[PDB]
């Protein structure tokens, strides 16, 4: 019978297997099973040789069938449990080990392995009993509050569940002229959806800008409703039709400052691909204490709203590049010339360093016409200039930088030959400070800074 | 504990009189010796992260601090009882 | 969970450590 030739071939296969010539052995193993279903001890040895050759399935099936037809095949249960362990399956190996151990209690090798694997399983069991999600839960309650619908809708807004219509975003703006507010549930409904979208969106933003599209930029625009009306005089509607970059302090030093971000966040949900809203320094937590916005929100709405706005100020984009040719930035890149947005991106958008430290050194590193790097009196202790900025443009392959933080007695800045560009977009800061504002028109095919002047603001 | 429990004291200004918690570990005691062996293989392993919150909670509780979230500790020891009773996967 | 303090918080913690020694395989 042919099986006896396969058994002789299995004797040389064990010599060959112990000499790593596995392919010959496995051919002879196939020839043996092609006839014989029942050579249990030598199946378990193809089960072992298969385990060593990572043929998990064959061995597992061979042991299962053998144990099913032979409930006494203890070495097969031991091979099966060893294969299960190697695959990473503990509970199946335990069931097999317990079954080896009850069918033949006299083999201490099976017994010690069973109890070692039980002890290993106690760790994974304890891990499933001790663990939980590694964050404070907090703002997720905003989903619960809305899903509880404490009130649903209001005399002004008509908001949709998500992606509020452009006509309702228009409506919302035109009773910010009337100086009304959103209902708390519907303000939460947009804000949690905005948060979710911002939490998914790229960990730090780099974009190739397209050719025919025309730049609208705001530098700082410390929130005022006339400033919103006046930018709708300065340009048409952002409307997925023009790239619209809000590179500014917006949320501070003006009475209408939560209202500015409430509409602008709406527009970011509806216009995601080329609407980019970058952190001021003044959007950060402590800014709201020093210029009272923390308490101004707390009067306007209960404190949890302000906590959500402070959380969304950590979810907001930190810096970004336009076409790989201009850095759009509140301030300027931190420390030495080698830092890119590809270095900064590795740090996630759920954080703030010290007020003089790496993100804040972005947000507030000041200029100088003085060409070197330097440290500044304002409080960040950092200010950089034309030699260092040209080194960043080469290191990072850019052609110019736009900055937005610096209040002006008039308008914009062109400095050191226009390689660096300043835009400032808050004509009145408060009754301490009224002066001219600048806007820029720039186009995504051809790049040089070109300037628009903005004269006066009412109240 | 006592200042929190006063009927007519404004605790909002506690910020300058509340002390800060410094945690101290027994270098000799088996659990902390085992925890340096556990932490050695993987510094980022959540299973050692999960102890250093459970041990902190257990140490707080002995030291007189309230759990600001007592249900978490409770649910931990109820998940511990699902080990102790062999029902941790509900089977 | 009910707002009642223990008579001896230390022995609760000893009993929790008698459980955590299982949890760490110590003894
Ligand atoms: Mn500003
Ligand atoms: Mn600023």
């Amino acid at each position: 019978g042919a099986l006896k030739r396969a058994e002789e071939l299995k004797t040389q296969a064990n010599d060959y297997f112990k000499a790593k010539d596995y392919e010959n052995a496995i051919k002879f193993y196939s020839q043996a099973i092609e006839l014989n279903p029942s050579n249990a001890i030598y199946y378990g040895n193809r089960s072992l040789a298969y385990l060593r050759t990572e043929c998990y399935g064959y061995a597992l099936g061979d042991a299962t069938r053998a144990i099913e037809l032979d409930k006494k095949y203890i070495k097969g249960y031991y091979r099966r449990a060893a294969s299960n362990m190697a695959l990473g399956k503990f509970r199946a190996a335990l069931r097999d080990y317990e079954t080896v151990v009850k069918v033949k209690p006299h083999d201490k090798d099976a017994k010690m392995k069973y109890q070692e694997c039980n002890k290993i399983v106690k760790q994974k069991a304890f891990e499933r009993a001790i663990a939980g999600d590694e964050h404070k839960r907090s703002v997720v309650d905003s989903l619960d509050i809305e899903s509880m619908t404490i009130e649903d809708e209001y005399s002004g807004p008509k908001l949709e569940d998500g992606k509020v219509t452009i006509s309702f975003m228009k409506e919302l703006m035109q009773w910010y002229k009337d100086q009304k507010k959103l209902h708390r549930k519907c303000a939460y409904q947009i804000l949690v959806q905005v948060k979710e979208v911002l939490s998914k969106l790229s960990t730090l933003v780099e974009t190739t800008l397209k050719e025919t599209e025309k730049i609208t930029v705001c530098g700082d625009t410390h929130g005022q409703f006339y400033d919103l009306l006046n930018i709708f005089e300065l340009n048409g509607l952002p409307s997925e039709t023009n790239p619209y970059i809000f590179n500014g302090d917006f949320v501070d030093r003006g009475s209408f400052s939560v209202e500015v971000i409430l509409t602008l966040f709406g527009f970011k949900l509806l216009y995601p691909d080329h609407f980019h809203l970058l952190r001021g320094n003044a959007e950060t937590d402590n800014m709201n204490q020093i210029y009272g916005f923390e308490g101004e929100v707390k009067a306007k709405y209960t404190a949890q709203m302000y906590e959500l706005f402070s959380e969304v100020f950590e979810w907001l984009p930190l810096a970004q590049c336009i076409n790989g040719k201009v850095l759009i930035m509140h301030g300027g890149l931190f420390s030495e010339d080698g830092v890119t947005l590809d270095d900064i991106r590795k740090i996630e958008r759920n954080r703030q360093p010290p007020d003089s430290g790496p993100m804040c050194d972005l947000l507030w590193s000041d200029p100088q016409p003085q060409n070197g790097r330097s440290i500044s009196k304002r409080g960040v202790s950092c200010q950089f200039g034309p030699d260092v900025t040209k080194a960043f443009l080469e290191e990072n392959n850019l052609d110019y930088i736009i900055r937005s933080h610096e209040v002006k007695a008039e308008g914009y800045e062109v400095a050191h030959g226009g390689r660096c560009v300043t835009v400032f977009s808050a004509p009145n800061y408060c009754d301490q400070m009224g002066n001219k504002a600048s806007y820029i028109h720039l186009q995504g095919s051809d790049l040089r800074p070109q300037f628009h002047q903005f004269t006066a603001v009412p109240h | 504990r006592i200042m929190k429990a006063q009927a007519l004291r404004d605790n909002s200004t506690m910020g300058y009189m509340m002390a800060k918690k410094h945690l101290e570990i027994n270098p000799d005691h088996p659990i902390v010796e085992t925890l340096r062996q556990k932490a050695e293989a993987d510094k980022n392993d959540k299973a050692v992260k999960d102890l250093v919150v459970l041990l902190f909670e257990t140490a707080l509780l002995s030291s007189g601090f309230s759990l600001e979230d007592p249900q978490t500790h409770s649910n931990r020891i109820y998940r511990m009882i699902k080990l102790g009773l062999g029902i941790d996967e509900d089977e």
